[PDB]
Formats: structure tokens, sequence, C-alpha cells
RNA sequence: AUAAUAAUAAUAUGGUAAUAGAACAUUUAAUGAUAAUAUAUAUUAGUUAUUAAUUAAUAUAUGUAUUAAUUAAAUAGAGAA
RNA sequence: AAGUAAUUAAUAUUAGUAAAACAAUAAGUUAUAAAUAAAUAGAAUAAUAUAUAUAUAUAAAAAAAUAUAUAUUU
RNA sequence: AAGUAACUUAAGGAUAAGAAAUCAACAGAGAUAUUAUGAGUAUUGGUGAGAGAAAAUAAUAAAGGUCUAAUAAGUAUUAU
């Protein structure tokens, strides 16, 4: 099991190291000071009241998610609900067709 | 063919071996090619001058 | 001796290059083929410089436009398929359709299939194959010939990426562990084409979800 | 009635004798296909291969200074008129004795030509076939294949000398001596030799080094058409020969 | 599958210098895809059509003679056999006829 | 490398082993002339063999 | 049904600009016998329908042709600036 | 002491392979279908053009142009 | 012609660039940088002279991601 984990791609492994799955990170935006602050969401800083940019910028987050999908390790990553990105089959299914497609 | 080579002292080429189907043919070949050169060393084939007479 | 000092080119291969400015009896003597004394003698005028008259790239009006939205399909005639079958190169298991990927594999179509394949009807008489075909589209006559043979055509939509995936699914698997999903037709023209029963478009023939959704939207 | 009376099926396998190295002793025959070892000798193809290889090999270091490269000033030496002498510009002109060259090359001069891969393969086969015909293609092996006659006690099936690196008594070593003895036996002292190995035979190349000017030890991958044809007698490993055949076979 | 077969399976007639392939006999090998090597060629700027026949093993002259016998309708003059590469050129677009003649044996 | 003459490309399009072009003299001053006579100038025209070589040189990738 | 050489009959063979075909000298690279009775260069006189090479004599060098030949190439040929 | 080199395009001759070629990692270029400004069009319904394909035109033909078809695809 | 020659200034062993307010197109990709194809294609021009991408696929390449910022205002945007 440990060997299989080690065999995972580098970026994914790094992510797991620095945001581990024992902590249930929040689905919604949070305080930046919070422990359960989602790195994919923009969390608000409590003093200044300014939204900090996500700790994992959007591309990196997407890459991480794709890696997780590849190796079946999605649920151990923190939730990507309130980040607007969907991926692959879920994206395909859930999306509404454009107004131009349905109503030319 | 190996035996023939060993007794002879000379090497019969691979292509020749492939071609010749009988002991008689082999003998004839030997008589043609090696024998005269063995008899007379000046008559022998030289590499640098292959079109010698 | 080694062959290396007695090798020639094949007769008719090589030539002597015309060597100028190297004596009178050579032929290409002093003037060196230039003629005598002009601009071309010692300098450079352009080959297509017409002298000052309005040139043949100016007299005439500029015509047409380049349709950048165009995506030219590679044409495959029924005749070629028939020939392949006769030669016993058309390797198909029963039930397996002769798709664009399959065609490529076989060598029916060859070179890069960028946008798709159209099936044309240049040997529709001697076509007698009951196998099922699938391409970007087909000629009406070709379709009719296929039907007569006891075959079954389906015009299938493929975006360039989707087409690529179809052609070489293993590459995508190797790279990413997952072949990409096949896109819907976003364009209006594309939707219209595959909604035609006369074209044997996949949206009507397979009774697709997209078409139904569009109909529902129209109703509402 | 009979359409093509003289039609027939050609022969497909030539027998090459598999030998033990130090002393070229027949161990087995091995039927290599006719396309590799007994093609009709087409000179034109061979020529094409050789010239192309030569062109590839070119260094192309010719670098004469043009009138720009040459290092004089740009100043006009004598005024256009009122000098009583011919018209001159700068001192770099090809016309003058210290000036730069007209139409000067500039290194690196790329002399690389191209060849179709199939043509090159055909040439490679052809050279090998020619060598076989000559009686200058010594296939050494017996490790993989099933033998007829057993290998000798002091020979070995691969193309290498034993205990070459060992040198305890005197400065002279054994592998060199063995090589010299071999040369003496087969009457090829001054002749060009070409040892086509499969893997790096370090001891063999050490043994050769004394006769480096005539003996060329090459790998299975880096062997050339030129190398094959220049050779007075090639000494190829069976495995290496197989590999070459595989490489330069016409695909089906 | 194996490049060099074993010594047992190879017959004597399969070897070189057996069955007399050189003397007045020939072979015409098919292409990779499995077709007869007979081609139209449009030389001198599409002006000169000629039919080329490739991949001939053995005696080309004999083969040419046999083809002439088969096709008397083509003249005797128009059969140029280039000896360096061993291929036999015919003047017209006489490809299909040649193929028909060859198919039965090759 | 060599490149296409863009004006020439705009004027001329390929037709097998030739180039086709529009006719000159049908952009203004058409009124007064016979319409039937004018219909000669409406279509396209194949390149004259005189300037075929020039056209080829202008359009190397055609 | 080709190639080389030689016969016979016929026709053709002045040439600037130009086009086409075929050679030779020189230098380098690949292959390469041989040897002071030899090779190279020069001079003189012979020879071969002869920008070339060869024979002999004479001279000077060298223990020796990147030699003959086939290819590949060129800073490849000078009474004209 | 003077027609040279590089990157390209078009012809020709030969050689390799050939309905494919080059390349083999995929990708690409050329060929395999002719058109048309362009579009969702594209080559015998029962044979040589008197048939068919495309562009103009059209209900569909005819008409101009080019192309495609008479054991084996070029 | 050319942001070339030149002059001027400033740095380092290299500099520059670099982990998307990027591309793409409803399918998707995932720093940089150089090369090959894409392609002399799209694009543009007193529509003359001429100029001319990108996506995508390959190589070369290194572990290539990673916080150092309390997440940014006379800024984005607009007019000129
Ligand atoms: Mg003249
Ligand atoms: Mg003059
Ligand atoms: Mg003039
Ligand atoms: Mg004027
Ligand atoms: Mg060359
Ligand atoms: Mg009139
Ligand atoms: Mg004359
Ligand atoms: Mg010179
Ligand atoms: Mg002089
Ligand atoms: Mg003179
Ligand atoms: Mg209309
Ligand atoms: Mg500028
Ligand atoms: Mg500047
Ligand atoms: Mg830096
Ligand atoms: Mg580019
Ligand atoms: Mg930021
Ligand atoms: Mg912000
Ligand atoms: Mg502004």
């Amino acid at each position: 099991y440990k060997q299989y984990f080690d065999s995972l791609p580098l970026k994914l492994k790094s992510f797991f190291q620095r945001y581990p799955p024992s902590i249930k990170y929040s689905p919604v935006s949070t305080s930046t000071k919070a422990i359960n602050a989602n790195p994919f969401l923009p969390n608000k800083h409590p003093v200044t009241q300014r939204f900090h940019d996500p700790k994992y910028s959007l591309r990196r987050m997407s890459d991480v998610y794709k890696l997780a999908l590849r190796y079946g390790v999605e649920e151990f990553l923190p939730p990507i609900e309130n980040t607007k990105k969907l991926f692959f089959e879920e994206k395909y299914n859930k999306k509404t067709l454009m107004k131009g497609v349905l109503l030319p | 063919t190996k035996f023939l080579q060993s007794k002879s002292g000379y090497l019969i080429p691979d292509y020749e071996l492939t071609t010749l189907s009988t002991p008689l043919q082999f003998k004839r070949y030997i008589k043609e090619k090696i024998l005269p050169s063995a008899n007379d060393p000046k008559l022998a084939y030289k590499e640098a001058e292959p079109n010698a007479i | 001796v080694s062959i290396l000092g007695q090798l020639k080119p094949s007769d008719g291969s090589t030539k002597s290059f015309k060597r100028l400015g190297r004596g009178p009896s050579s032929g290409l003597g002093k003037t060196s083929g230039r003629g005598q004394k002009g601009q071309k003698a010692r300098g450079k005028v352009k080959s297509w410089f017409e002298g000052g008259q309005t040139p043949i790239y100016k007299l005439f009006p500029k015509i047409g436009f380049t349709n950048v939205g165009a995506k030219p399909l590679k044409e495959l005639n029924l005749k070629r398929i028939q020939w392949f079958h006769d030669k016993n190169r058309l390797h198909l298991q029963p039930g397996e359709v002769l798709d664009m990927n399959k065609m490529r594999k076989l060598g029916l179509v060859t070179g890069p299939i960028k946008y798709g394949v159209k099936i044309l009807a240049s040997g529709k008489f001697h076509y007698n194959l009951p196998i099922a075909l699938e391409a970007s589209r087909a000629s009406a006559k070709a379709i009719a010939a296929i039907e007569k043979a006891g075959g079954k055509f389906t015009a299938r939509y493929y975006t360039p990426l989707g087409l690529r995936a179809h052609l070489n699914p293993q590459w995508f698997l190797e790279k990413r562990g997952r072949v990409p999903l096949q896109a819907r037709p976003t364009k209006r023209r594309d939707i219209d084409f595959y909604s035609k029963e006369e074209k044997r478009g996949y949206l009507v023939m397979e009774k697709d979800k997209l078409l139904q959704d569009i109909k529902e939207a129209q109703n509402k | 009635l009979n359409p093509l009376p003289n039609a027939a099926i050609p022969p497909k396998y030539a027998l090459v004798t598999v030998r033990s190295f130090p002393s070229l002793e027949p161990l087995t025959f091995v039927p290599v296909p006719t396309s590799t070892v007994a093609a009709p000798l087409r000179r034109d193809i061979l020529w094409r291969a050789v010239v192309y290889e030569n062109d590839n090999r070119r260094v192309g270091a010719s670098n004469p200074p043009g009138r720009s490269e040459n290092g004089f000033s740009r100043r006009k030496l004598m005024p256009q008129k009122g000098s009583g002498r011919a018209r001159v510009g700068d001192a770099n002109s090809p016309t003058r004795h210290n000036g730069g060259r007209a139409l000067a090359r500039t290194a690196p001069n790329d002399y690389t030509t191209e060849l179709p891969s199939k043509v090159y393969s055909m040439a490679f086969n052809n050279a090998l076939s020619h060598q076989y015909k000559s009686g200058k293609l010594f296939v050494i092996g017996g490790e993989k294949v099933d033998l007829i006659s057993p290998t000798p006690e002091l020979d070995l099936n691969r193309l290498d000398l034993v205990n070459t690196n060992t040198v305890e008594g005197k400065e002279i070593f054994e592998g060199e001596v063995i090589f010299r003895k071999f040369l003496e036996e087969f009457q090829l002292k001054g002749k060009r030799l070409l040892f086509i190995t499969d893997k790096t035979r370090e001891g063999l190349i050490k043994s050769s080094d004394p006769y480096k000017q005539k003996v060329d030890v090459i790998q299975k991958e880096l062997v050339e058409v030129n190398d094959i044809l220049r050779a007075q007698a090639v000494f190829i490993e069976l495995e290496a020969l197989e590999y070459l055949a595989m490489a330069h076979q016409k695909e089906i | 599958a194996p490049i060099f077969p074993k010594l047992e399976d190879v017959k004597m007639h399969e070897l070189i210098g057996n069955n007399n392939f050189g003397k007045k006999t020939y072979y015409v090998e098919r292409s990779r895809t499995g077709n007869l090597p007979v081609y139209s060629a449009y030389k001198n700027g599409g002006n000169k059509i000629i039919t080329e026949i490739r991949k001939i093993e053995g005696d080309v002259i004999q083969l040419r003679n046999d083809l002439q016998e088969q096709l008397p309708f083509i003249p005797k003059k128009s059969w140029s056999v280039v000896m360096q590469s061993k291929k036999i050129i015919i003047k017209g677009n006489a490809v299909e006829a040649v193929k028909r003649v060859l198919t039965k044996k090759f | 490398l060599m490149k296409t003459h863009k004006g020439t490309a705009k004027r001329w399009r390929r037709t097998g082993n030739t180039f086709k072009r529009g006719i000159a003299g049908r952009k203004h001053g058409n009124i007064g002339w016979s319409h039937r006579s004018l219909k000669a100038l409406t279509g396209r025209k194949i390149a004259h063999p005189a300037y075929s070589k020039h056209l080829k040189r202008l359009l190397p990738y055609h």
C-alpha cells in the first residue's frame, strides 16, 4: 500500500503531504486563519476582510484533480464543489447546453 | 566438407559449399581453383591486383 | 581488391554541371551565358518584372475568400473498399463496423485524417459488401449503393480532437489514463446536417439526447 | 496452353558456417536468407550508400576569409579620379593580393546528403552479399544455436580473447600473442580486418590495438557500408549478423 | 518468425545452386501489399507513356520473350529491358494486359 | 524559404494544372454597353500559357 | 534485338549572342600493387590524329608516388578589369 | 584575380519503393477526384458519351467548360 | 531598411523568461526556453514593395514547483 502511494505522481504526492486527508477541509469559503481552510477556494482574511487568492491556483488545482481521478484518490483531496470547475464525465452530464445551441 | 577442409589444409568458401551438391563437384572445384595456385606460387591470385594475367 | 575503388552511379543518374566563365571553346566563355551588357548581364531584375506595364498580378480583380471555417474531408470511394475486400486486406470480425479509425488501421485511408472522411461512389456498381460503414459523411449515391449491398451507413460528428481520439485511443490512454469524451455538435450547421435522415446523420439514426433537448427548448 | 513456361521459384537460404573464434573452426552451418547474404551485386546502390556515408562523415572546416571577414579598413585607398591609376575601393577586394577571397565559404560547411532508408538497407545487404561471395565473411558463434561439431577447448564461441588484461610475468600479454598467432595462421597480417561485435569486447580491442591501422573492431549498431566493403575479411558475431539481417530486411 | 531457421527444417532445394534458377528461368515477386509490379509511367512531361515491370529475379530476357509470345499485338521493337536494375519497359500503357499475362504464374 | 505573392494569390486560384482568374473591365462604366456583350466578361478565365511560368514562380506552393 | 572494331551507299559537319553533348590538365578525400634496373621534375630529340601522355638520352632530387583505375568533390585552367 | 553557399519552389534524368511514397515516437507533407468565390454538393439508374460529376441555370433536361467510367483500380 | 548600425547606461556567470487574470472551444490542455512539423497556412499591406502567427504533435531539458504576500487603487477601465 505504502509502495503504491509512493508510486503516485509527484504533484499529487506533494499535495497530500502539505494538505493531508485527515483534516476535513471546508466546502465553503472560510477565514484564512482557519485550519480547515480549503486551498482551492478563495478564503477571506479576518482582519483586512480581503479575499486571498486560492493557495493552489486554478490550473494547479485542476491538474491535482485530474491526477486524483487517474489514480482513484478523489475523495482524499478537499472538495472542489464551490470552485466552478467540473471535470470529464460529471462535467459532460451536469452542463446545460448553450442558449445558441438550444435556441438559435 | 569440414573433413575435406581439414585434410586439405585449405578453406572452401561458404558460397561454394552452399552451391556444390556432390563430392565430385567439390573435387572438380578444388582441381580448378586451389591446385594450380598451390603448384605455382607466381600463378596464385593476388588481392591488390585481382585482374592479373 | 575491395569494391570501394570501383563503384559508379547508375547510367542516367549524374550530370556535369554547366561551368561558366572558363575559356572560349568551353562554350560558356567570357559573357558566361549572360548575353551582352544589359541589366540582366550584370545585376538582377526580377523574373516576373513585366517592364512597367500593369502586371498579371494587378490587371485582374481579386476573387473569392478563404473559408477558414472549412474542414475538408478526405474522400474514400466505395471502389477502393471493394478492391481491398477482393484482395483480402479488409479484415473485419462479424459485427465490428468499418469506422474511420478502422479504415486508417487497414490502410483504406492513408496519410493524416485531419477533419474526417467522406464516402464517395466511384465503384457503386461492383460494390457488394454487407458490412456497416461509419464516416464524417457519404455521397447520396454511395449511401444508396451501400443500402443495396445490405450494408448500413451512419454519418458521425467528430471535432478535430474527438476525431484524433477515435483514430488513436491508445495514445490518450498512455498519456492520461483516459480517452477523451466525444463532443456534441455546438454549431448550428453541424446540428442541422446530422439531424437529416437523408444524410444518415447519427443524431436522428441513433435518436440522440441533444436533438430531444433542442425540441424541448423549442416547445418551451 | 503454357503461358510462362520458364517461370520458377528462387532459392531462399544460403548456408554460412558458424565458427569458433581464435581458430576459425566449422561448428555448424546456419541458413541465412538469400536476400541478406546472396543478393545480386548492384554496384549503383552500393555507390549511393558509400557516397552518402562519406558526405555525412565530412567535417567541413574550410573557412577562408571573404572581403567582410578579412580585416582591413573600409577606406578608399586612392580617389576615384585624378590618381593616374586604376580605380580602387577598400583593400579587402579579391582582385588585390592581400584582400579576402571571392565567394568565400564559411565553416561549418554542411555537406550532409540524404538517402532513402530502404535504399540504404538494400545497399547494406548488397555489401554483405558481395563479401560472402568473395569468401571474406567469417560468422563466429555457437552459443545460441544447436551445434554439429563441438567447440574446441581453448577457443570460445564469442568474438573475444581471454585474460587480455592479465599481465604478470612480463610487459607482453597473452591476448595480443594469440591474435598474432591467428593472423599468422590465416595469412592476413597486412590485410584490413573488420570485427563486427554485438556487445563491447574490450579484450579483443586491446589485442587489436597493436594492429590498429588495419584492424577495425566495430559494434553491431555503428557498422557501416564503407567499413564492410573496405575490409579484406570481416569477422562477425552470429548474433550481430542476425541483428543486421533483422534491421535491413524488407518489411512485409 | 525466426530470421535464421534451424538446420533441420531447411531442405536442399531451398538452397542456392540447386534447382537451376539462373539458367533461362525467372521469378516476378509481388509488392508488399500483394500486387503485380507493373506500372504506368508518364515521362518527358506526360508526353511519353511507358509500362514498367519491376522485381524480376533471374533471366529477364527470357521473361521478355515469353511476354512477347503471350502478347503478339504489341510490336517486337517496343520492349526495352534495362539490365542494370533488371526491369522491362514497354512503349504503350500496356499494364493491364501484362498483369493478366503474369497473374496465372506469379 | 520562398513565399507566395499574396496579391497574385488573391487574383489567381488553382485549377488542376492551370490557374483561373476574374475578367477585367466590369467594375464601372457598364451602362450604355450591350448586356449580352457584357456577359462575356462576367465569368472566370484560364491563364494564358505565355504567363504560366511567371504565375508558377509567383505561387511556388500551388 | 547488345557492345566494341572494321567495311559499303547516302546525307550532314563556317559560325557572334545563345542552347545541347563529350573529354582532358590541376588539387584534395575514399580504395590501391609496385620500386634506385624505381619514381618525380626539367631539357633535347622521337612516338600516338597530339591542350595530353608516352619512348630514349642527359641532369638533380628522393629508399620513394594518396601512383593506374573508379568514384566523390573543388580557392579546378588567365594576353585582356 | 570572377556563377559560390544557405533556405526554398518548379521541371527533367536515373535509382529505391509503388496505390502508395517519405517517416516509424506520434505528427506531418505529397499522392489517391474533378470542381466551385463559398456552402450541408461530388463521378455508367441497363455502358463511351448520346451516360455521369461539378460550376451557371433548373421542375428535370438541353446548353459552355473541364473531369470520371469500355483478369484488373491510377 | 530597423528597433538594425551606432552612441549611452547597468548587471551576472550567464542574463532574460517562468508556475496562467495562459490557451482553447463545450472536448480538453496545464511552468519556462530552443528547435522540427503545423506554414509561407490563417492574418496583413500606397491590399505595392512586401511583412506573417497561434492551437496542436514531436524532440532537447531539469526533482520542476513553490510561497517569501496580513492578496494588492490613482490600479483595472474610459477618453485622447
Ligand atoms: Mg559561342
Ligand atoms: Mg560584356
Ligand atoms: Mg540585354
Ligand atoms: Mg507606367
Ligand atoms: Mg553527392
Ligand atoms: Mg458582339
Ligand atoms: Mg562547328
Ligand atoms: Mg582558381
Ligand atoms: Mg600567368
Ligand atoms: Mg588564350
Ligand atoms: Mg443556382
Ligand atoms: Mg519595425
Ligand atoms: Mg535597444
Ligand atoms: Mg533571473
Ligand atoms: Mg514557427
Ligand atoms: Mg495574485
Ligand atoms: Mg484579488
Ligand atoms: Mg488607450
